[PDB]
Parts: structure tokens; C-alpha cells; sequence
């Protein structure tokens, strides 16, 4: 097998030589020479995402190793979505531009570089509420807004026999 | 044999009307799933975990793995889309003033708790307490529970400080009792009913909120629809993992035993069986996930519609924002879902009266401008339709149309003329 | 802005492309071209290599059709929403909040789009709000007065009754208001003179 072996506290009985997981994979073993129990774990794995502005905008990209600590793998930032490399973490908060996860978003900003930040949910606004104050509009605007709704897809017919056994 | 309900014959007749003399403020809870867990399965790792011999054999199946990955990625992205649609319905982050002079209404148990690390409300904490390495990974949601709590806090603050004006333009402040008067007008009750019963109405609202708190803190299985989604996802993943122990006609279900004991010519035969079985298992899982995600998306669309039409407005749709005449709704974030506290108006204590469609005074038929004609046995009044507030029938209460030879059920009575005493005097 | 449509198109295209590319997979056979197998091997050995292609391509077609069913269900939901919106925004005026755009819906106009519809929602948005003092009722002769339609406002010194969604102050008269009870109940009631025409 392949993996990481670590000392384990599992209380193997003398007649047991290994333990299995739900998928029937050996999760622990007994070392045949020094009869100690070892836990076996997968080494480390996870998806790799590339955070990019448009190639029209720039060829500079950041990389997110999803669900990996920033030790298994410039700027290295430990997010809850994984390790982010090539993005400058900033204490400011903006609108989400490219979502990373756990509230972390990435955007290309000003010398220009890719930055990571905690996304903002909007502007704070304390309404001037009281028990005898009312706000009343004195004017108005007419707003025309567009909503786009799909209605249908393409009607396709597949000749099964010609697709599988064409002529 | 099950009972469909308690039989109840309505005391119907052609001149009898039941009119409520009182009311109750109900606060009902509706729970909607909004998203589900964002799972990802590395198809090659699940089928051929860390095995090149199996990977090269899986390359013979084309792109079957990449489209399973594409499907799971689409599901995971639309989960964040669902959450954003339901909760990002407020353009600004509104917060209530430090002064809580809300006409005697108490929102302390649905407003954020500054003391806690996450500024959740008391009921939000109850809700979050009540709901509980083989190529499989779980991606965190884009919005944290703190951000969803902030969105619900902003929605609640906007509703409580401005009414429905923040969902149409800029949030315009209004005293909360005057907002409740607007709601009473919107359900067909005259606003003097709200002002004259303001303390009673506020007490009823506070009691209903307290009952919501007690029920949530007592009944464990209150958020059963969220727990159902969680259990379904857990069962699906457990089945997917347990399918890794199936032989599928091979000597072993462990790819490493096959590779350790057999040479490539014989190992490939067993690895092909394992690949076939595990690929079928993955495809079944992904199809079930797509169907479940479509269901969750429908639920989240309903939740976003309810947010818009019950929290950002007052709905006339029957039973859309709770049972009864909708007054208002309050959102509370729940794990992977939303809870709506629907404040509704329920007529309470009805009484029988004798009623007439019209009244004859001087050969003219009179009809109520607003309301219905009722009789307490000897005298005739005109009351509003959803609350018994009898008033003398005058020419301002009613309007005339034709004569009395047409209306069926018309009764003789006098219609007072307010100008007559002034002119005579 | 048209992404919602283009995405759908892309999806369909992608699916078809995948299906076509699944005809270049061996699925264990010596070749992904059926004529190559037929033109080189005898039937006893050709059938063995053709069965693998048949299995793989049947699985690919089933995958395609199932994905198409799921996507068609999604498109059906979208089209039902579009038909409801046509009915309630183009053929009417909706009170449903945010159903026919953001604001107070005035009307909607439909435009045909490739495999879709566009709705131009005309809505009314209040623009320039001013602060005023306000009361739930007004006392004139020991009687509480409430606005028939509107809200009582004060510009600092004088009390008017205005409609709620647009500042149009007017004198408080017995035609603007109605009386219900005395002044010992309403919380926040203020004293002012109600005009009698
Ligand atoms: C309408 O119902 C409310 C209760 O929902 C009544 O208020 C109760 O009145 C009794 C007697 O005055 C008190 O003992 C209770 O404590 C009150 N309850 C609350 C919640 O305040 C009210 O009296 C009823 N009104 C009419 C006209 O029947
Ligand atoms: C709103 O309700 C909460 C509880 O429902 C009130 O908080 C209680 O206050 C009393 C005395 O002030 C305490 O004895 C309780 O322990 C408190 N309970 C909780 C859960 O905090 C709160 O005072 C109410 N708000 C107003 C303005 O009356
Ligand atoms: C129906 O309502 C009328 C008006 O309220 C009642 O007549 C009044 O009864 C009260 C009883 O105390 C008297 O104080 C008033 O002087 C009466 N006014 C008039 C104009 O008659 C009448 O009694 C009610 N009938 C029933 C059956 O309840
Ligand atoms: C309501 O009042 C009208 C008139 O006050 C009544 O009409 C009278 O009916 C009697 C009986 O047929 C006639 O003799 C009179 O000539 C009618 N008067 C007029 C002016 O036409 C009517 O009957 C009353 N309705 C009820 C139910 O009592
Ligand atoms: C509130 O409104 C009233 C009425 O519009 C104002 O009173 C008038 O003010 C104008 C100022 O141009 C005078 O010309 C009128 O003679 C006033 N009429 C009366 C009946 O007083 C009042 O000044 C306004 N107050 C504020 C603070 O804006
Ligand atoms: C509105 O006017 C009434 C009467 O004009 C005021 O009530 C008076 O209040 C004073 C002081 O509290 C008492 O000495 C009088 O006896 C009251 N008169 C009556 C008829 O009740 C009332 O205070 C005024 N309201 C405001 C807000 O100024
Ligand atoms: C890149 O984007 C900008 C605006 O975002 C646009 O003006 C420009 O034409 C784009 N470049 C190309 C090559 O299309
Ligand atoms: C990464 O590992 C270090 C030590 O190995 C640990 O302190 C840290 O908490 C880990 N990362 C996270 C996000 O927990
Ligand atoms: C943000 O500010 C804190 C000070 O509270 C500082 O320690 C931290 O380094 C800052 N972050 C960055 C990316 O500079
Ligand atoms: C009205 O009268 C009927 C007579 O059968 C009675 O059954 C019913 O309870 C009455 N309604 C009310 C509200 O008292
Ligand atoms: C209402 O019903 C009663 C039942 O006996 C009947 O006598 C009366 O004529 C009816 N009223 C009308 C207007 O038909
Ligand atoms: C209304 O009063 C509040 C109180 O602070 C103020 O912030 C706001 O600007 C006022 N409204 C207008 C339109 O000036
Ligand atoms: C409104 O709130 C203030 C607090 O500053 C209070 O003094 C006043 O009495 C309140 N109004 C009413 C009608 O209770």
C-alpha cells in the first residue's frame, strides 16, 4: 500500500493483525517484528483550482490546493478552502469577484496583482428609526430592468442503431 | 380507519352572518431547505485509488469521469447560488437602532446576540443546535454561517425599522406601530383596531414568539426537513463508500491485493471487473445527486420567493406566508436552510348577526361603502367585515343605487343624514 | 447579461460533443472504428471487439439521455416560471414583491430571445425621501382622528395628511380622516385642529 504510518492507540487483541475500514481497506496494521499497532492514512490529496482574471486581462494566476494545509505543498495564505498560493491577502473587504470559499474571494487589483479578501455583504446602514419619525419620498424614478428566462432547449433525436452500429 | 377531521356543519342561512369580535396574533414556523453539502468525488481516485495499472485501464472508457466531475461541480456551484438567491436579498446591511421603542413589540429573541462570537439570534442558535478519504471531499460553502446570519439580521432590521419600503427602494423609516397599522389595513382591518388594541396585540406577538422559543428548545425534531436532507446525503455517501467493498466478480475488492498477488495479464481481468462495478456505482450516485440537487433548487426557489413576498412585503396569497391573514414574516438562518416566522392575523371570537344585502330609506337601496350590514336583534349597524365595530348607518357609511324592487333580502331601515341636524339647527 | 441563455446553449452543445467523442473510445476493443475491425477480422473475432464498443456506446447514449431528461426538467421549471411571469407581469400588474422586477411593478414588456424570453419590467422607485414628524392619530375635540388614506406628517410646525408613497401634504379635514374613540387609548396621539369644510 501507500500512505502515512503513525503510532496508534487502537487496542488490538492479541489474535488480530490488522483492522479494516468501511470500504474494506486496511486502516491499521500490526508490525510483524515490533508488535506495535500502526494507523495507515492516505498521504494527502485534493483538487487544484486556478484563480485567473481573463487571459485578456492578465496571464497572472493564483492556485488553490483544496483542503490541503499550507505545508504539504511568494504569497502563501491558509484559507478554510485550502492553501492559496499567488494571491496577496488584504485586510480590506470588497464584493466577491472570484469566490474561493468560506467567505474568501479573489480579485485582480492594484503593480497590479491578485488579492484575496473576506468578501463584504454590503454597506452598513443604520436606519434613522424612532417612534415619531417617518421618511416619505418627495420624488420618484421609473426603472426598466431586464429579466432573461430560458424557455426551451434544442430538440435532438438520436438514431440509436446508427450511433452505436453505424451502417 | 384514520379520521379526516372533526365534522362541523356551518350554521349557514340566507340572512345570518358570523363576525369576529376579537383576534389572535399567530406566529407560525416554516422551514425550507436552501442548500445541501457540496461534495466532490475524484472519479479516478475513487475507482483506481493510487493505481497506475487501473488508471490506464480506466482511460479506455473515454471521458466518463470528467463529466461526473462536471456534474458534481455544477451541483456544488448551484448550492452557493441557492444560498445567495435566498439570503442576498438585501442591498444594504441594515442594523436596528440601540433604542428598541418598537411600540411594545419585543424582537430580542430574533435579533442578533452581540455577546456570542457569531452574532446569531437566540432562535438561530436553537436552530443550529437542533440540526446535527477515498476520493471524497467536502467543499465549504462560499457564505459562512456568520454571513448568512448577517444577511438575516439585515433583513430583520430593514423590516422592523422600515416595513416593506427597503425591498422597493431606499429603506424609509416608520414607527413600528404605524407599520402594523399599515399591515392591518392590508389585511382589511381598520387601523384604529391596531391603535386601540396595541398593547394586547404586542403582548400576543411576544407570547407567540416565546412559544416559538419554547417549542424549539423542547421538541428536538422541529427541523425535520433539514435533517432529512442531511441524512439523505449521508446515506448516499455511505452507500458510495460501501460499494468499494464489492467484488463485482473479482477475486478481491482490494485493488492492492490483486496487484500484489497477480501478474499484469491476470491482474487486468480483475481490475476491469472492479472498474466496471465502481464506475456503475459512481454513475448511480451522481444521477441521484443531480435529482436531489434539482429538488433542493426547487426548495430554494420557493424559499427565495417567500423571502421576497413575505419578508420584503405583505402577501395576499392565501397560506403562502402561513395560515391566516399575513401580517409580516421574519427570517432566521438554519443549517442549510431558512426558517420563516409568519406573523398572521386570526379572527378569534365570532358572533351571529342578522344581515341584509341592502337597506331601504326613501325608496332608494343603500349598500355599505366598506363593510356589511348587521343587526343585533332590533337595530341595524354597518361593521367592518373582519372585526365587529358596529356603527350607525349614515349616508357616509353607504351609497345608493336604484330602488328597492330589485335587491333580494333588502330590509327597511333609516339611513342617518349628518347634514340634517346642522341645517335644521 | 444573456449568459442565462448562452449557458443553456453551451450545455446542450457540450453534451452532444461528449456523445460524439464517445465514438472515439475503444472501451477495450482494438479500435474505436467499426469498419477497421470489420475490414481486418473475421466475424468470430470481429464480434468480440464489436461487443465492447456496443457496451460502451450504449452506456454513453444512456448517460446522454438521462442528462437530457434532467436538463429538460430544469428547462421546464424555467419555462413555467416564464409563463407565470408573462401572465402576471405582461397581462397584469403584480403585487408580488420582486416577481416582476425590483420596485413597485408598473408593467412588463416581452421580447423574444433565442430559446428564451426577456422581460422589460417597468417599476416605480421612490427617489428623494424627507424626514417628517408623524403621529398615529390626532385629537380635535376629545376624539381620535385617523387618516382614511395616508399618514399624518409634520414639517416642524404644522400637521398635514399625505399619501404614503409620495409627499403631497394636505390640510387635515373631516374628509381626510375618520373618528374612532377618544384620546385616552392611542399611544403617541398629538393635538391638532381638524378642519370642517
Ligand atoms: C380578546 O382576546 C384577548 C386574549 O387573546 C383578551 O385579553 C385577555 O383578557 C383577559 C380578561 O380581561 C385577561 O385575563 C387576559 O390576560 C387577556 N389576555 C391577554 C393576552 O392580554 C381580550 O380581553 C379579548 N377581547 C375581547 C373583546 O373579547
Ligand atoms: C424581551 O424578551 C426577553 C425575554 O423573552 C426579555 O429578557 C428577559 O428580561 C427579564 C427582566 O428584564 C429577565 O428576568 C429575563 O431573564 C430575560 N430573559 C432573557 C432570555 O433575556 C427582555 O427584557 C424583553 N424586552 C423588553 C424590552 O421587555
Ligand atoms: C342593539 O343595540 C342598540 C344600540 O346599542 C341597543 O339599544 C341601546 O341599548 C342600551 C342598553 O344599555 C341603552 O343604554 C341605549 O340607550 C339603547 N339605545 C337605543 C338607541 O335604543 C339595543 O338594546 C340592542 N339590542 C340587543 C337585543 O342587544
Ligand atoms: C318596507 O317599506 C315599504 C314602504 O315603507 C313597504 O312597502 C309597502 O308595502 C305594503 C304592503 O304591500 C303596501 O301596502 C304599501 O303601499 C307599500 N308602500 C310603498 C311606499 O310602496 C314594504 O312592504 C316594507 N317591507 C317589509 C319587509 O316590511
Ligand atoms: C410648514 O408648512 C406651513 C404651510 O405650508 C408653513 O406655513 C407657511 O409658510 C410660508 C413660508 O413661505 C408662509 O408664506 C405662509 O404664510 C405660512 N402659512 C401658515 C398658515 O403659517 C410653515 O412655515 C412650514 N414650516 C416649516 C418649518 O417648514
Ligand atoms: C391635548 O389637549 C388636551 C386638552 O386640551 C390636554 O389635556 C390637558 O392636560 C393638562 C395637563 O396634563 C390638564 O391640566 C388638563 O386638564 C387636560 N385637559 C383635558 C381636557 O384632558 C393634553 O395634555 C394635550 N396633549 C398634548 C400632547 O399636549
Ligand atoms: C479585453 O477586455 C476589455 C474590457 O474588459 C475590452 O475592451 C478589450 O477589447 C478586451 N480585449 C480583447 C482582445 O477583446
Ligand atoms: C496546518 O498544520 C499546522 C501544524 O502542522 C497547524 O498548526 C495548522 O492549524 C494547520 N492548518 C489548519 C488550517 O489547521
Ligand atoms: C491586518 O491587520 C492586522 C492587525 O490587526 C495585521 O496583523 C495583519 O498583518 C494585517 N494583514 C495583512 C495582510 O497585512
Ligand atoms: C349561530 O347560531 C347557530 C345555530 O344553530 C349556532 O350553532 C352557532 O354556534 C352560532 N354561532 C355563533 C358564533 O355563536
Ligand atoms: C330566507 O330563507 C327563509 C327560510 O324560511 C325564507 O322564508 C325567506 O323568504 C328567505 N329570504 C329570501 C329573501 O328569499
Ligand atoms: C433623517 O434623519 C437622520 C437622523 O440622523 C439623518 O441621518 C437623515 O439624513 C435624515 N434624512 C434626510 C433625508 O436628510
Ligand atoms: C418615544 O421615545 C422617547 C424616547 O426618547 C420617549 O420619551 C417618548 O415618550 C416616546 N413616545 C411615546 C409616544 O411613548
Amino acid at each position: 500500500g501507500t500512505g502515512v504510518l503513525t503510532e496508534s492507540n487502537k487496542k488490538f487483541l492479541p489474535f488480530q493483525q490488522f483492522g479494516r475500514d468501511i470500504a474494506d481497506t486496511t486502516d491499521a496494521v500490526r508490525d510483524p517484528q515490533t508488535l506495535e499497532i500502526l494507523d495507515i492514512t492516505p498521504c494527502s490529496f485534493g483538487g487544484v483550482s486556478v484563480i485567473t482574471p481573463g487571459t485578456n486581462t492578465s496571464n497572472q494566476v493564483a492556485v488553490l490546493y483544496q483542503g490541503v494545509n499550507c505545508t504539504e505543498v511568494s504569497n502563501v495564505f491558509q484559507t478554510r478552502a485550502g492553501c492559496l498560493i499567488g494571491a496577496e491577502h488584504v485586510n480590506n473587504s470588497y464584493e466577491c469577484d472570484i469566490p474561493i470559499g468560506a467567505g474568501i474571494c479573489a480579485s485582480y487589483q492594484t503593480s497590479q496583482s491578485i488579492i484575496a479578501y473576506t468578501m463584504s455583504l454590503g454597506v452598513e446602514n443604520s436606519v434613522a428609526y424612532s417612534n415619531n419619525s417617518i421618511a416619505i419620498p418627495t420624488n420618484f424614478t421609473i426603472s426598466v430592468t431586464t429579466e432573461i428566462l430560458p424557455v426551451s432547449m434544442t430538440k435532438t433525436s438520436v438514431d440509436c442503431t446508427m450511433y452505436i452500429c453505424g451502417d | 380507519t384514520m379520521s379526516l377531521g372533526v365534522e362541523n356543519s356551518v350554521a349557514y342561512s340566507n340572512n345570518s352572518i358570523a363576525i369576529p369580535t376579537n383576534f389572535t396574533i399567530s406566529v407560525t414556523t416554516e422551514i425550507l431547505p436552501v442548500s445541501m453539502t457540496k461534495t466532490s468525488v475524484d472519479c479516478t481516485m475513487y475507482i483506481c485509488g493510487d493505481s497506475t495499472e487501473c488508471s490506464n485501464l480506466l482511460l479506455q472508457y473515454g471521458s466518463f469521469c470528467t463529466q461526473l466531475n462536471r456534474a458534481l461541480t455544477g451541483i456544488a456551484v448551484e448550492q452557493d447560488k441557492n444560498t445567495q438567491e435566498v439570503f442576498a436579498q438585501v442591498k444594504q446591511i441594515y442594523k436596528t437602532p440601540p433604542i428598541k421603542d418598537f411600540g411594545g413589540f419585543n424582537f430580542s429573541q430574533i435579533l442578533p446576540d452581540p455577546s456570542k462570537p457569531s452574532k446569531r439570534s437566540f432562535i438561530e442558535d436553537l436552530l443550529f443546535n437542533k440540526v446535527t478519504f477515498n476520493g471524497l471531499t467536502v467543499l465549504p460553502p462560499l457564505l459562512t454561517d456568520e454571513m448568512i446570519a448577517q444577511y438575516t439580521s439585515a433583513l430583520l432590521a430593514g423590516t422592523i425599522t422600515s416595513g416593506w419600503t427597503f425591498g422597493a427602494g431606499a429603506a424609509l423609516q416608520i414607527p413600528f406601530a404605524m407599520q402594523m397599522a399599515y399591515r392591518f389595513n392590508g389585511i382589511g382591518v381598520t387601523q384604529n383596531v391596531l391603535y386601540e388594541n396595541q398593547k394586547l396585540i404586542a403582548n400576543q406577538f411576544n407570547s407567540a414568539i416565546g412559544k416559538i422559543q419554547d417549542s424549539l428548545s423542547s421538541t428536538a425534531s422541529a427541523l425535520g426537513k433539514l435533517q432529512d436532507v442531511v441524512n439523505q446525503n449521508a446515506q448516499a455517501l455511505n452507500t458510495l463508500v460501501k460499494q468499494l467493498s464489492s467484488n463485482f466478480g473479482a477475486i478481491s475488492s482490494v485493488l492492492n491485493d490483486i496487484l500484489s498477488r497477480l501478474d499484469p495479464p491476470e491482474a487486468e481481468v480483475q481490475i476491469d471487473r472492479l472498474i466496471t462495478g465502481r464506475l456503475q456505482s459512481l454513475q448511480t450516485y451522481v444521477t441521484q445527486q443531480l435529482i436531489r440537487a434539482a429538488e433542493i433548487r426547487a426548495s430554494a426557489n420557493l424559499a427565495a420567493t417567500k423571502m421576497s413576498e413575505c419578508v420584503l412585503g405583505q402577501s395576499k396569497r392565501v397560506d403562502f406566508c402561513g395560515k391566516g391573514y399575513h401580517l409580516m414574516s421574519f427570517p432566521q438562518s438554519a443549517p442549510h436552510g431558512v426558517v420563516f416566522l409568519h406573523v398572521t392575523y386570526v379572527p378569534a371570537q365570532e358572533k351571529n348577526f342578522t344581515t341584509a344585502p341592502a337597506i331601504c330609506h326613501d325608496g332608494k337601496a343603500h349598500f355599505p361603502r366598506e363593510g356589511v350590514f348587521v343587526s343585533n336583534g332590533t337595530h341595524w349597524f354597518v361593521t367592518q367585515r373582519n372585526f365587529y365595530e358596529p356603527q350607525i348607518i349614515t349616508t357616509d357609511n353607504t351609497f345608493v343605487s336604484g330602488n328597492c324592487d330589485v335587491v333580494i333580502g333588502i330590509v327597511n331601515n333609516t339611513v342617518y343624514d349628518p347634514l340634517q341636524p346642522e341645517l335644521d339647527s
